[PDB]
RNA sequence: CAUCGGUUUGGAGCGGCAGGAUAAUGGCGGAGGAAUGUGGCACGGCUUCUGCUGUGUGUUAUAGCCUCUGACGAUACUGCCA
RNA sequence: CGAUGAUUUUUGCCCUGCACAUUUUAGAUGGAUACGAAUAAGACUUUUUAGUCGCUGGACCAUAGCAGGCUGGCAACGGUGCGCUUAGCGGAAAGGCUUUGUGCGCUUGCCGGCGGAUAGCAAUGUCAACAUGCGCGGGGAUAAAUCCUUUGCAUACGACUUAG
């Protein structure tokens, strides 16, 4: 066959989960132009804002209408539930462990040391006999 | 303005495989394979079906833009590279002095050899591009025939064959002797 | 931000000026920097212009004694010295020990071969120009120029990318024998206790 | 235990200057690590300690401190401006000097 | 600049002739309201014998977008002044309030033809509520259905000076 | 204002500075281009320049009205007793250029080259290359790591050899060592050709042909300090010209306030580094023919 | 080191109050309308109708949107807090 | 900037294992942590259709013990430091990267016993790599250059080519 290889962007379409300063969520819901979309999102206010402040994730809400009000968003954003999807992936999951780690103590990151001398004995005596 | 996308749907005849990896764009016929480069243009490329390709530019200005149809020309001179062949065929222009051309072989390498054009004692040569085959005519007198798989190969012979045998010093209105593309086509007819 | 006892660049794709001057302030803030690979540096603007205007550059040169004026430097890496010296105060003490603590090379000598070369993105070509701008490759401007070693860096380089291949397979297959180890002991309470703290 | 250090390391990276007069009474001081004037905020009244080497022993020690502090941020990456008890002399710019963690505040 | 829409109202000085002179309104779009009244007085002393002097500021007030989240295509006349005359022009823009259409114009005046906020009068906003009513390509490509684009060769921004991997531009 | 008339400059600004040469034994700056397919052959030689004579000679050059008609030449004879191989240098392609690894040298070395390393011959315990002389100890295996060394990083292989200036009827007693570089072949069969050679000698027909045309090194005749009437061939002043006529009148215009390198001044004249080429080899003679 | 007084630079500072179209929006309700027309329906090109899809029709259906509006409720912005 | 020859029979010189004391520092204070290439692209799995990763190093390694002391036990047969030792690779400025066996330690993988005070509420509160000298110990080698006379392939004088 042809086997042609094809690009896996990310668009800029009615329906893209968008991440907002990089701690919320919200979807394209029109486009204004090359540069600007209206975001839309549960837990965010209804904006214009320019796609260089957004960083597109690679998630879609399937059949949002153009221009949808933020009654329709939500409820559909509750149907297709985005959330979980979002909290599911491995970049959200990075998020949260960065988060979870920039919240340790000193006494916390002392017991991170001792745990991690334990499961380097262990993993060194794996690894030895593998 | 910066156009939003334009598009350009390639057409692959039946024995034909494109092949597209990273701009590098490799088809393959019955007569052979043909391979380019494409990596100074920005384009995209999305395969439709087995019989089309779409040719993509997002967001480009006048001229990116007007870099895509020759994208797509260069792309289908290809095809119909492995599909048809090129021959490009010469004819010898001469008022006085006959054209004596050549195929000669010297250090193993092919040669178009043109001697007494214009009546002069040199001797020009001009080498044959490879995968392009030279030929003297049998059924016309004074042609030569430039054929091959790459246009681009093909056409560039004939234009170093032509190129050489310019006039110097005379009245080229006058002078019109040389050697010249009367005719460029396919090796199979269409 | 770390202050590092030695910064190697590899100087691939990144632009003259811009590599120039964040040199520049890192050396006179008193951190020692190596460049290696200034022949893949790049310069905007296609191969004609930059030629040209090196050509300018070679015009200079003391009337009454061509061994007083400007040394034009045909290396790579003394075109990247260059655009350097000529952002520093290179005529204090201050400024010659700035120079001091920066060091230029064409291809990756030792013992700069087994060491970590890093990337500095305000300054690297792919990610400053615009897409479809041209650009010049500093060795080919040195080779148009005077530069006599393009061939015998190029020879050197694809030697050492077959002995860096090396120690990277080697070094990837111990990775996948430690993340194999790895996974054995997960869902051990070291493990699992790591896990709730983000490790 | 291979990691004893209780100060942030920092470097004299100027005095307060325009383009041709300076000021030694003051330093411009990079924190290592601070990159914005809220990160350096932390460390505005913290201690500085030069630390040099000089040729006479004064009680059986050849090291001698000069000290200063913290006093404000300086432009917008970080660096702050700090205020010793004698001048950092010039031939002091690049060289390593130490951000104390006292007067503590945490 | 930042600007905002201010309807001002003024009128003549009453006088015993006349005790209650016509009331006109003007759209302005200004900074503040101290451009917006100095706007007033430029365009009346173009169209009607009066002066600051002579004149009485009524009211300024603000207008605020009707849906400033409801995306519009405003059509704009113009009257700029180049180096050489004075030129009427009509340009379109893409925004959901009244006020960044008019921002966006006097960027783009600067942009493609040096015009000066000084050079520029605005003659009308309009917004073009039928897409019939869009007459310029740089706009109409917009309001095309099912409308997708990429966003090629992404340039991530780092906090720090010297970054230990490759760089990429995925997206 | 510009020269009323126009002339040629006076002498070549392509060697300058007219100053001494660092040596008196002239240096190959270029060797000829190593081509593998070709034997292994030395391309150089060492001569010391006995005279001048005069052959008579039929030409044959069509079309010249000398063509096959006598004509009378001068030609200079080179004394080139055969030259000594005693060492052999690798050298390494580099960033920076070429640069000699290793230098193995043979087990004996003649007196005639072992006094090139002394000042004070007469005074000296002529204690030169005697260590070396036992690093070949009944296995000589330092050498041929070396020559292994050699075999596996250099690119260019130089022999060194030296004149046996004892057969010349010079009263000098030092012999004259240089590198000439090996051509042909790959670089273990020119270390295999050195180190087959060393001890040994070479002569002239080994290296050059009869017809062959050759190029020649060599540090010409001083001349000493000479005023720029001679060393660059200006015009002389006129006759009535006071304080003297033999030098240049003008040798700058007021600005540059500075004289030019271009401008001929007096200086030392002679014994500069000339490669001549081009030199037809008319007779390459034996020594043991009496004719 | 602490506390004070004078001067001064800050904080992702926090709270209360006022004004405006007694913000404009948004959300909820009602009425009307259209298309870059959702479902459906009627023809098609590739699909074992596997976000299938295209063109017509028409007006909420198996998506929605726009305009006007009714009663509430906020926020932005600008001020004030002895 | 490189290769190479010879390096004082003087108590002078070289190499090396220590031990002590000194001078200096453009500025140690856990670790310079090694593919290459593209960027309108990379990398996994099936299938080349599709899904997944990135969206920064706030990472990775190391990190507990009088600046890290003295002792005991358990579990493992691992980790690590030093000393010999085996083999291989590296000439671009290789002067480094691996590797075999062995011995002596330590081990915070887990659980114990004893010690630190008074430097007084902070005062760098002194802990490093490079160099040199000096004492020992073990090996090792045993020159030239200049002036002077001479030469004339050189030359104003220096310098140069020769010879002694
Ligand atoms: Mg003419
Ligand atoms: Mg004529
Ligand atoms: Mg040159
Ligand atoms: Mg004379
Ligand atoms: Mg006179
Ligand atoms: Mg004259
Ligand atoms: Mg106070
Ligand atoms: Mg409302
Ligand atoms: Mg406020």
């Amino acid at each position: 066959s042809s086997t042609v290889k094809a690009a896996n962007w990310r668009f800029v379409e009615v329906g893209r989960v968008v991440l907002v300063d990089n701690k919320e969520l919200a979807t394209i819901v029109e486009i204004i132009d090359q540069k600007r979309v209206l975001i839309d999102g549960p837990k965010i206010q209804r904006q214009a804002i320019a796609l260089a402040k957004i960083v597109l994730t690679p998630i879609v809400l399937p059949n949002l209408p153009r221009g949808s009000r933020t009654a329709t968003v939500t409820k559909k954003w509750a149907a297709a539930d985005i959330d979980a999807k979002w909290a599911a992936s491995g970049w959200a999951k990075k998020l949260a462990n960065k988060e979870r780690r920039s919240q340790l103590s000193d006494f916390e990151r002392f017991q991170v040391m001792v745990l991690k001398k334990q499961r380097r004995f262990a993993t060194k005596k794996a690894l030895v006999k593998a | 303005m910066k156009y939003i996308q334009t598009d350009q749907i390639l057409d692959i005849p039946e024995g034909v495989t494109v092949d597209i990896k990273a701009r590098v764009v490799k088809v393959t016929g019955p007569r052979g394979e043909l391979t380019k480069d494409l990596k100074h243009i920005d384009v995209t490329f999305n395969k439709i079906n087995n019989r089309a390709i779409k040719i993509t530019v997002h967001n480009g200005d006048r001229k990116h833009v007007a870099a895509l149809r020759t994208v797509k020309s260069l792309i289908a001179n290809l095809i119909t590279g492995v599909t048809k062949g090129y021959k490009y065929k010469m004819r010898f222009v001469y008022a006085h002095f006959p054209i004596n051309v050549n195929i000669i072989k010297k250090d193993g390498q092919d040669y178009v050899e043109i001697r007494n054009f214009l009546g002069e004692k040199r001797v020009r040569e001009v080498k044959i591009h490879e995968g392009v085959t030279m030929e003297i005519s049998s059924t016309q007198k004074d042609e030569l025939i430039v054929s091959g798989n790459s246009l681009e190969a093909v056409s560039q012979n004939a234009a170093d064959i032509q190129q050489i045998c310019r006039v110097r010093n005379k009245d080229i209105r006058k002078f019109l002797d040389g050697i010249y593309v009367s005719e460029r086509g396919t090796i199979v007819e269409e | 931000s770390s202050f590092e006892k030695v910064v190697v660049i590899d100087g691939k794709g990144h632009l003259l000026g811009r590599l120039a001057s964040i040199v520049s302030k890192q050396i006179l803030n008193g951190q020692k920097v190596v460049v290696v690979r200034c022949e893949e540096l790049n310069i905007s603007g296609e191969f004609f212009r930059n030629k040209l205007k090196y050509h300018d550059y070679l015009r200079k040169a003391t009337r009454y004694n061509k061994k007083k004026g400007p040394f034009h430097f045909r290396a790579p890496s003394r075109i990247l010295y260059k655009a350097i010296r000529g952002m520093i105060p290179h005529k204090t003490a201050r400024g010659k020990a700035a120079l001091e603590r920066l060091k230029v090379f064409e291809g990756v000598p030792p013992p700069y071969d087994k060491k970590k070369r890093v990337v500095v993105p305000q300054a690297l070509r792919v990610l400053r120009l615009k897409p479809g701008r041209k650009y010049t490759t500093v060795g080919k401007l040195s080779s148009a120029v005077g530069w006599k070693y393009e061939s015998v860096v190029e020879k050197l380089e694809e030697k050492r990318k077959v002995q860096s291949a090396e120690y990277y397979a080697k070094k990837k297959a111990l990775t996948k024998k430690l993340n194999a180890a790895k996974a054995s002991t997960a869902e051990s309470e070291a493990a699992q206790k790591l896990a709730a703290f983000g490790y | 235990a291979e990691s004893h250090r209780l100060y942030v390391k920092g470097k004299h990276i100027s005095y307060q200057r325009s383009k041709s007069v300076t000021n030694p009474n003051v330093s411009l001081i990079q924190i290592e690590g601070v990159a914005s004037p809220k990160d350096a905020k932390f460390y505005l009244g913290k201690r500085i300690a030069y630390v040099y080497r000089a040729p006479k022993e004064i009680r059986g020690s050849k090291i001698r401190v000069i000290w200063g502090k913290v006093t404000r941020t300086h432009g917008n990456n970080g660096l702050v401006r700090a205020n010793f008890k004698k001048n950092l002399p010039p031939k002091t710019f690049g060289a390593s000097v130490r951000i104390m963690l006292y007067p503590s505040n945490i | 600049s930042r600007l905002n829409e201010y309807q001002v109202i003024g009128r003549n000085l009453p006088t015993e002739s006349v005790p209650e002179p016509k009331l006109f309104r003007m759209r302005i779009f200004a900074p503040n309201t101290v451009v917006a009244k100095s706007r007033y007085w430029y365009f009346l002393q173009k169209l009607h014998k009066v002066k600051k002097a002579s004149g009485e500021i009524v009211s300024v007030n603000i207008i605020s977008e009707a849906k400033p989240t409801k995306v519009k295509t405003f059509g704009i006349w113009l009257r700029y002044e180049s180096r050489s005359g004075i030129h009427n022009m009509y340009k379109e823009y893409r925004d959901v309030t009244r006020v960044g259409a008019v921002e966006t114009m006097y960027q783009d005046l600067a942009a493609r033809h040096r015009a000066r906020f000084r050079s520029i009068h605005i003659l009308k906003v309009v917004e073009l509520e039928k897409t019939d009513d869009v007459k310029r390509q740089y706009v109409k490509q917009f309001l095309t259905k099912d409308l997708k684009f990429p966003l090629p060769h992404r340039v991530q921004k780092s906090k720090k000076l010297f970054q230990a991997t490759a760089p990429t531009t995925f997206y | 204002s510009h020269r009323k008339y126009e002339a040629p400059r006076h002498g070549s600004l392509g060697f300058l500075p007219r100053k001494r040469a660092a040596k008196q034994r002239g240096r190959v700056k270029s060797f000829p281009k190593d081509v593998k397919s070709k034997p292994v052959a030395l391309t150089a030689f060492l001569g010391y320049k006995a005279g001048m004579t005069t052959i008579v000679r039929d030409l044959d050059r069509p079309g010249s009205k000398m063509h096959k008609r006598e004509v009378v030449e001068a030609a200079t004879v080179v004394d080139t007793p055969p030259m000594v191989v005693v060492g052999v240098v690798g050298y390494v392609e580099t960033p920076r250029g070429l640069r000699s690894l290793t230098t193995v040298w043979a087990e004996h070395l003649s007196e005639e080259v072992r006094r090139r390393f002394y000042k004070n011959w007469y005074k000296s315990k002529k204690k030169a290359f005697t260590k070396y002389s036992g690093k070949y100890a009944t296995d000589a295996k330092q050498v041929e790591t070396e020559l292994a060394r050699i075999k596996k990083y250099a690119s260019v292989v130089r022999v060194l050899a030296h004149t046996q200036i004892k057969k010349t009827p010079l009263s000098q007693k030092k012999a004259h060592l240089a590198e000439i570089q090996i051509n042909g072949g790959s670089v273990s069969d020119k270390v295999d050709w050195a180190k087959e050679h060393f001890e040994k000698e070479v002569s002239v027909d080994s290296v050059f042909e009869q017809d062959e045309m050759i190029d020649v090194i060599a540090v010409t005749k001083g001349h000493g300090f000479e005023g720029v009437t001679h060393r660059w061939g200006t015009k002389k002043l006129p006759r009535k010209t006071h304080r003297g006529l033999r030098k240049v009148a003008c040798i700058g215009a007021w600005h540059p306030a500075n004289v030019n390198w271009t401008v001929a001044r007096a200086g030392q004249n002679g014994y500069h580094h000339r490669t001549s080429i081009n030199h037809k080899v008319y007779r390459v003679g034996k020594g043991t023919d009496e004719a």
